[PDB]
């Protein structure tokens, strides 16, 4: 009853299943420039597997959740909406100001050319209103300027209109008049307004976010149109549903309809997948690292609210939504072993890819990859990673190693091929650290999810440096990026502003309350007009993002009663101070004065999903040890014959000994030695330092 | 030559990672993004004996104003210091930035040996001058500044030595301010220390600082490598500054280098110190000529001591504008000279490098230090960096400048407020923060333009600038940038609700304002590249329409003559190209 979509743009991952709750995975590459391959093209696969009607059978289909991030490329190819822009007058440009700089560090140059602007100050349209920080309207809207703006706009051929006015977010008149002007003016032109994306503070952040809704939601009107009809013309029963970077499944068939929540959300549900394999284990909170040869994918679920994220800043525009905090960080299995001319192994900046691919693929690969090293400490044999022509050649790796890397740096083959690998693992970590000490506590509470391609080759050891005690992997090397979206349920997130001192005066009550309740009720009217499940229980849970005096950025703060008053205030601040403690140091407690925003997120648990589970006879595992390697982890220097076991005939999860490489036809396991694994009957490997 | 590579890179990336630590908890708690000066900070890890192992350089005003700061640091205390101390000072005797940014140091101990040092800096809010910006105009017996702090210990063997943190929390306009960002300085300096010494636990000071004198050699054998490829002799640049001590005019930096092959030293023939605070001291102009280096060879990489092991240095002798001593008691100010310096041996070293010229910034030329009795009833104070962000990344080869670049004496990594953050934070209307028309710079690429920051008291408003360098502008560009018409910058303040125009020369007098009265600044771009002549003519067309041109700037700038007319009169572009 479930179809999932995840186009990934290396393939496309077809995701189908029914009450069996059998993860059938299929594949269909599309075209970057047009996606309906993926329907059409998949669904001729799906009737092969019972033998019927692909027009009928998606009928059988209640939901089709389709997670594509097309206007990250839209944001890419240099493509999208001509979109104007309704400004205050004196702050026209600051979307070209940028706030100063803040650019060294992410992507770097001598000469960086950032920020090719998406409004050019030919669509800069001042308006001579203005009003302060409380409100009070120092100059009225100057109705003219939108008049003359309008003409203009029209003579410039503009598609879409971004408004973003100084301090609406307390007294959103002025961009609420020039919205119903433009929607009035009687053009079939889409509008945007700052109060109605991103209504906080930060007006650079606001009207960024503005603009880029404006330069990219009607795309999606589009691609919403010729989708529903495809789907709808299928045969499906119920309203499409599309996969949000909040987790939830809004788009297209609802009251509220901006890209800027579905820009590169796609594999954002990896910490819901990381839920939905670790749960029957009994873990709470837990981090997925899903990679492949592109690049590594790195997040956690709950602490600290690394469940979600900040005004985030999308490859040079800045995009407040909230969305699931993630890091991408570098190159992965098919990345290069740089050596740069300044004495450093830097291994891992540039990812060689399967194009000219590693020089084991031998179709112009010079510089030897993380799969090259991979292959010199005998980790891969014949070619067990991907399903297409692999080619698999193996010493000119072992010499590449050698004269690229290992000869030039004074040290052996098999020092190099260990090296790049480690330099690879703490990169990995780095990536963990950006999530988790910078957004928490120390990870040893974790368990880690590999899942996917080239991460079963270093989860193991990033975990050993991590600190995981346990490593799980999906049987299912694709299930990750599939549970997560599948198991999505309803979410809504709506935010607000309400600047209140909680110290140093006597918090309103009336007020805070009212503006939590007041959240409440836009979360309600959210579910009432996409549809609330049915005597369905569904929860609201609070945040409040408070600061001490003085400072600018905020820290996060769970509220679990649906009312708060002093007998639950005090402990608010304690929340907020230990907060700021376990971030910074060990005692900051004087005056946690000042509270900025407020936020409740509306989660609809809708999900009935169904999921694989085993059974078992016996304790055999008798025939898995299939044949030696001559293997060298890092902490032998021997290469013992290290065994290797087919994973694809592991009867029900026995205890295995020691060091070992599961292979798979679909993906390979490393394990280093003190390590034990068993096959739990919910298509996961345990692995668990049992030694 | 018993360094592992391996663990050598291992090493330096563990380090990155500290670096990164501690620059986060100040990013995020000190005040120094948006109110306090932003990011007028750099934390750095130093030796065992007083050597800089790793700078996260991010911004340069902390370029050569670090190395020689350990070394009367950890001098004057030869032994008697322990685990669990810091010192804490800000004075320029041989070292030091402006007196307002202040600094903690902290030393490593590991069972019984000295491994490193932990240097926190932050810029703050007030350190104690007449004037609440610290940047005071009035330099009489130049004690008028604010606040010396010679080396003292803040904290000894893990307490705070509370007789003398409330005798530095007073002379100081902010209280707490001042006391929470102390408290982020020895959380920074608490991590920076927790992670090395994890990384002592892993490796032990026998490889961590083997690896240490490793990367030392790599910098220095990198800088040198460079060195080879430019070519032996003596090379020279002269610039001025003429708005300065009243604005009356004076002589110029005459940067001197002298390159044999690897290694380059430089003079720097200044003209005698003043009374005023724009006065340098040994580790300001260290980081001048440092920047000058910069500039062109290269900003990304991380930076130790290493680097500048074959550049030599030369400030000259003591009492003039680059080296002072005791005898102009007191310098708010590296941002006047430092600019006029870095500028002059950039010169020279393009002079060996046409290669690699690029165009002058804009030096920032602007500050706007404002604040006073809020609608909150308190003190409410802060240095308007909005109004110096901005000018233009100069231009090059291949840039036309970006006009989002920081404090334009230096690389740019300068972060202005945004809006809303300060009118909660402030009790004003900031009325504009727009870009300029006709200010940038005029070439065959032309510079970036600067901000109008023009700012609204809501009920009392004081400010203070006093900065130099407004008119007359050396911003010019490659020998061939025209800059045939173009706007500097004016402090003019609007008074008394009739159109006021009280023009002020940069050297600005504590003003005030009433309500409805307006002060304005604006930001001077930066320079030009070549011949404005050969700038692409649907380029320049585009440029004047965009709104960063006029017409009346097009037709004698760059020769593409635009009329109340379409595109741009076949004729009229070439007839006025004659030279
Ligand atoms: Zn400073």
């Amino acid at each position: 009853y479930r179809l999932g979509i995840d186009a990934g743009g290396t393939f496309t991952d077809f995701i189908l299943a029914d009450h069996q709750g059998n993860v059938q995975l299929f594949k269909a590459p599309s075209t970057p420039h047009d996606g309906t391959l993926a329907i059409r093209n998949g669904l001729a696969q799906i009737a092969d597997a019972l033998g019927r009607t692909p027009a009928e059978i998606i009928a059988d289909c209640d939901l089709c959740i389709n997670g594509t991030t097309v206007a990250l490329n839209a944001l890419i190819e240099k493509t999208g909406v001509k979109v104007g822009l309704l400004c205050t007058d004196g702050h026209e440009d600051s979307l070209e100001i940028r706030l100063g700089h803040k650019e060294d560090g992410h992507r770097y140059d001598a000469t960086y050319p950032p920020a090719h602007m998406l409004v050019p100050r030919h669509l800069r349209r001042p308006i001579g209103g203005r009003i302060i920080s409380d409100g009070s309207e120092f100059s009225p809207l100057d109705e003219a300027a939108i008049h003359a703006a309008i003409d203009y706009f029209r003579e410039q051929q503009v598609q879409a209109v971004a408004i973003s006015f100084v301090w609406s977010v307390r007294n959103p008149s002025h961009e609420q008049r020039a919205m119903a002007m433009v929607r009035a003016a009687l053009p079939d032109v889409f509008v945007c307004s700052g109060h109605e994306v991103f209504p906080q503070i930060r007006e650079y952040t606001r009207t960024s976010t503005t603009v880029v809704n404006a330069y990219l939601s009607p795309v999606m009107g589009r691609y919403i149109e010729r989708i529903d009809a495809l789907f709808e013309e299928l045969g499906a029963q119920q309203p499409t549903r599309y996969f949000q970077s909040n987790g939830g499944l809004a788009p297209g068939v609802v009251m509220r309809e901006r890209a800027v929540n579905a820009i590169n959300s796609g594999p954002a549900s990896a910490p819901q997948a990381g839920l939905c394999v670790a749960q029957p284990f009994g873990i709470d909170n837990v981090i997925t690292v899903d990679m492949g040869g592109t690049s590594f994918d790195i997040t956690l679920s709950k602490g600290g609210r690394t469940n979600f994220s900040k005004d985030s800043d999308f490859l040079r525009y800045r995009i407040g939504v909230p969305m699931i905090q993630v890091e991408t960080l570098g190159a992965g299995g098919g990345s290069i072993a740089h050596l740069d001319d300044f004495g450093m192994l830097q291994v891992g900046p540039r990812s060689a890819g399967a194009n000219p691919g590693p020089v084991c693929y031998g179709k112009g690969g010079v510089e030897p990859t993380v799969t090259d090293a991979n292959l010199a400490l005998g980790y891969l044999a014949d070619g067990a990673l991907l399903g297409g022509s692999i080619r698999l050649n193996r010493q000119a790796a072992i010499d590449a190693i050698r004269s690229k890397i290992a000869e030039p740096l004074g040290i052996s083959v098999e020092r190099a091929a260990v090296g790049i690998i480690t330099l690879v693992n703490l990169s990995m970590v780095s990536g963990i650290r950006r999530v988790s000490i910078e957004r928490g506590y120390d990870p040893r509470d974790f368990a880690l999810i590999g899942a996917g391609g080239a991460a079963g080759m270093h989860v193991m050891r990033l975990a050993e440096e991590i600190g995981s005690k346990v490593v799980l992997i999906p049987k299912v090397a694709s299930g990750l990026c599939a549970f997560g979206q599948i198991l999505s349920d309803i979410r809504y997130d709506q935010l607000t502003t309400l600047p209140m001192r909680l110290d140093d005066e006597f918090v309103d009550l009336e007020q805070l309350n009212q503006a939590l309740q007041q959240l409440r009720e836009r979360g309600m009217t959210n579910l009432r007009d996409d549809g609330f499940g049915g005597d369905n229980r569904i929860e609201c849970q609070y945040s409040l993002e408070i600061r001490y005096l003085g400072q600018i950025h905020e820290c996060s703060v769970e509220l679990s009663c649906d009312r708060l008053d002093r007998s639950s205030l005090a402990a608010l601040r304690e929340s907020f101070h230990q907060r700021h403690k376990a971030l910074f140091s060990y005692s900051e407690p004087n005056s946690p004065v000042e509270l900025v925003n407020l936020e409740c997120s509306v989660i609809a648990r809708l999900q009935r999903p169904p999921m694989p589970e085993l059974a078992t006879p016996l304790k055999a595992t008798a025939a898995i040890p299939a044949g030696h390697r001559p293997m060298l982890f890092n902490a032998q220097d021997d290469w013992q014959d290290t065994p290797v076991y087919n994973g694809d005939r592991i009867e029900v999860g026995q205890i295995i000994q020691g060091p070992c490489v599961i292979e798979e036809a679909t993906t390979n396991i490393l394990v280093p030695p003190g390590w034990r694994v068993s096959l739990d009957p919910s298509a996961t490997y345990e692995l668990t330092p049992g030694h | 030559n018993t360094v592992d590579p391996i663990t050598l890179a291992v090493v330096r990336g563990a380090l990155e990672t500290a670096q990164r630590e501690m620059t986060l908890t100040l990013e995020k708690t000190s005040r120094s993004s948006v109110f306090n000066l932003a990011h007028d900070y750099s934390n750095a890890l130093f030796d065992h004996l007083p050597e800089m192992i790793l700078q996260g350089q991010d911004i340069p005003i902390h370029l050569g104003s670090l190395i020689p700061a350990m070394k009367c640091v950890a001098g004057f205390f030869g032994d008697e210091i322990a685990e669990g101390d810091v010192i804490y000072h800000n004075d320029p005797a041989y070292m030091g930035s402006h007196i307002l940014d202040c600094c903690m140091y902290k030393p490593v101990f590991y069972k019984g040996e000295l491994v490193f040092w932990t240097v926190c800096k932050g810029h703050l809010t007030d350190i104690g001058g007449p004037v609440p910006a610290g940047y005071n105009p009035d330099a009489k017996e130049i004690y008028a500044e604010g606040l010396r702090i010679p080396p003292v210990k803040l904290w000894a063997q893990g307490q705070r030595r509370e007789d003398v943190i409330n005798l530095l929390l007073t002379n100081m306009r902010a209280r707490a301010y001042q006391e929470g960002d102390l408290n982020a300085q020895y959380g920074a300096c608490s991590v920076g220390e927790r992670h090395l010494i994890e990384l002592l636990d892993r490796y032990g000071v026998d490889q961590v600082r083997a690896c240490i004198t490793e990367l030392k050699d790599m910098a220095d054998r990198h800088m040198r490598a460079l060195l080879r490829d430019v070519p032996d002799g003596f090379y020279s640049g002269t610039a001025i500054l003429e708005d300065s001590g009243h604005g009356l005019g004076e002589l110029s930096i005459t940067a001197q280098v002298e390159i044999r092959g690897d290694e380059a030293h430089v003079l720097i023939e200044s003209p005698p110190q003043v009374p005023y605070f724009i006065n340098s001291y040994a580790g300001n102009s260290i980081s001048g000529v440092y920047l000058g280096l910069m500039m062109f060879a290269q900003v990304p990489p991380p930076y130790n001591e290493g680097l500048y092991r074959c550049v030599s240095v030369d400030l000259g002798p003591s009492g003039t504008l680059c080296n002072a001593q005791e005898p102009a008691p007191h310098v708010n100010c590296t941002t006047t000279p430092m600019e006029t310096l870095a500028d002059a041996v950039r010169l020279a070293l393009e002079q060996a490098a046409p290669e690699r010229v690029t165009a002058s910034w804009g030096h920032a030329s602007g500050i706007n230090i404002a604040g006073h009795d809020p609608r909150n009833n308190n003190d409410e104070y802060v240095t308007m960096v909005l109004a110096s962000v901005i000018s233009g990344a100069g231009a090059n080869k291949a840039m036309d400048g970006w006009p989002a670049c920081g404090p334009l004496c230096c690389f740019g990594a300068l972060m202005s407020g945004d809006i809303e953050l300060l009118e909660y934070s402030y009790p004003v209307l900031i009325h504009r923060y727009s870009l300029m028309t006709d200010s940038g710079g005029a070439g065959e690429f032309r510079g970036g333009s600067g901000t109008r920051l023009e700012l609204e008291p809501l009920k009392h408003a004081m400010t203070v600038v006093g900065f130099g360098e407004g008119r007359q502008l050396p911003t010019a560009g490659a020998a061939g940038a025209k800059n045939v018409l173009l706007e500097p910058k004016l402090g003019r303040l609007i008074h008394r609700h009739v159109d006021g125009e009280e023009d002020h020369y940069i050297q600005n007098t504590l003003l005030t304002a009433q309500p409805g009265e307006r002060v304005i600044n604006v930001n001077p771009g930066g320079g030009g590249y070549g011949d404005p002549l050969r700038r692409p003519l649907a380029t320049v067309l585009a440029d004047v329409r965009n709104g960063l041109v006029s017409i009346d700037g097009a037709r004698l700038e760059y020769g593409v003559v635009i009329d109340g007319n379409g595109q741009l009169d076949e004729a009229a572009t070439h007839a006025h190209r004659a030279a």
